[PDB]
């Protein structure tokens, strides 16, 4: 366990003391493990790393970094969190706060930005000292998974036009990804940088591919087996997009490792790996919407 | 909840060296008149 | 520079009804906290009690 | 209870604000920390003699 301190800072209000009351049992991110901490290392004005307000690739760049706390007891002139990472694996039982989704007996939540769900939801501001708390949504790892490639998806379409993506069935429900009225004119600038990434690393690789296998198997147990498990696979595709494409060596060697530099970074950004498992005792192995969930330490 | 709610405070000693002189007890008063002969 | 830098500030809502004497009778009304290096060159030439 | 020099003339009169004003208590950690061994756990308790 090893709980932590985050010291509650100078005059606030009742509402802003009540802000602290409708948080007992939300996911907190920090930069440093000191066993006294202050509330400068939490808010979202603590994300900065340009100058500017971080992007949800600028979050999860973050989110990837800094380091998660659970708060188990609210304080005055203290906030108590015992934090997951730190612990053996299966032991120190923590709390949790769901989100529309389930988060069933298993799944092992992560997680994630807020402007995939509602922006100005589970943005809390303090009104007195005037910061602002985004915690990041829990999801399980299958649908954590599934709605990160949707919405940037999305972004194509949105990007240049001429299905609908986004019904998206759960188990049982029907899930709402769209809340329209305000918030996806909003998505498609607040994604904005990200989707420029998840396409670049595809029209650098798949047009360094098609100039680095012919430039292969002829500059060869890898040249026949090159097709061996791609007959009518890769071939078909060097039959379907080198014609509907356009067509060097010593730039191209220099652009293999610039790409897959970049294919490094991005595996480290996406896929969402779990950090804490939902692995209760006597529940109703469902949760639903604003009701804890016993939770244990390590995946 | 705490004291230290208290400053004391007084001026006199030199509030009559300077004054350099004082009647004292002006009554109804019209006119007052000091006349010099030199 | 000192002396009005000994009184720039003004006395607290204070008494401490526990004085730091001076062994004659002198009650003590500052601290003056300093470095090392400025408390060398400082006594030497400003004297001394 | 600051004080008044209350004036002569026809500029009007002075009023004595004896105000309460509050002051705010902060709250710090100061912690302090020592390592001990993976022996001296039997000793110190009377394991291992």
């Amino acid at each position: 366990c090893f709980e932590a301190d985050i010291a509650i800072p100078s005059g606030i209000s009742r509402p802003d003391a009540a802000a602290l009351q409708r948080c007992e049992g939300r996911v907190v991110f920090l930069p440093t493990i000191r066993r006294q901490l202050a509330l400068a290392d939490v808010a979202h004005e603590s994300f900065v790393s340009g100058g500017v307000s971080p992007d949800t690739l600028g979050l999860l760049l973050a989110y990837r970094r800094r380091f998660p706390a659970v708060i188990t007891r609210v304080l005055p002139t203290r906030i108590v969190a015992c934090p997951v990472d730190l612990g053996l694996t299966h032991a120190g039982t923590v709390n949790l706060r769901n989100t529309s989704p389930v988060d069933l007996c298993n799944g092992d939540p992560v997680s994630l930005v807020p402007p995939v769900f509602e922006g100005q939801a589970t943005d809390v501001r303090l009104e007195s000292l005037d910061l602002t708390l985004r915690f990041p949504v829990p999801l399980p790892t299958p649908l954590a998974r599934e709605i990160v490639a949707r919405l940037v998806a999305r972004g194509i379409r949105d990007l240049n036009p001429d299905p609908d993506l986004n019904v998206l069935y759960y188990n049982g429900a029907r899930l709402s990804l769209v809340a329209d009225v305000q918030q996806l004119a909003s998505v498609n600038t607040e994604l904005r940088s990200l989707v420029l990434n998840m396409v670049y690393s595809i029209t650098e690789g798949t047009t360094l591919i098609l100039t680095l296998i012919p430039r292969l198997l002829a500059l060869g147990y890898v040249n026949a087996l090159l097709q061996m498990q791609s007959v009518t696979r890769e071939a078909a595709q060097l039959i379907h997009p080198e014609a509907p494409m356009l067509m060097r060596r010593l730039p191209l060697y220099e652009a293999l490792v610039a790409w897959l530099a970049h294919a490094g970074q991005l595996g480290d950004i996406l896929a969402l790996a779990p950090a804490v498992r939902v692995c209760t005792f006597d529940g109703a192995a469902v949760v639903q919407s604003g009701d804890m969930a016993p939770v244990i330490r390590y995946p | 909840c705490n004291t230290l709610s208290l400053v004391r405070f007084l001026e006199l000693g030199l509030s009559v060296a300077c004054v350099c002189t004082k009647f004292p007890e002006l009554a109804y008063m019209n006119e007052g008149r000091v006349q010099f002969e030199v | 520079w000192l002396v009005d830098l000994t009184t720039a500030t003004q006395p607290s809502v204070a008494v401490p009804r526990l004085t730091h004497a001076d062994t004659r009778g002198r009650p003590v009304d500052g601290v003056l906290v300093t470095t090392a290096a400025i408390k060398q060159r400082l006594l030497q030439s400003f004297l001394k009690v | 209870h600051q004080p008044l020099i209350a004036r002569d003339g026809p500029h009007p009169v002075e009023q004595p604000v004896h105000n309460y004003m509050t002051k705010v208590i902060d709250r710090r950690a100061l912690n302090a920390a020592f390592s001990l061994a993976t022996e001296a756990i039997a000793l110190l308790t009377g394991e291992a003699l």
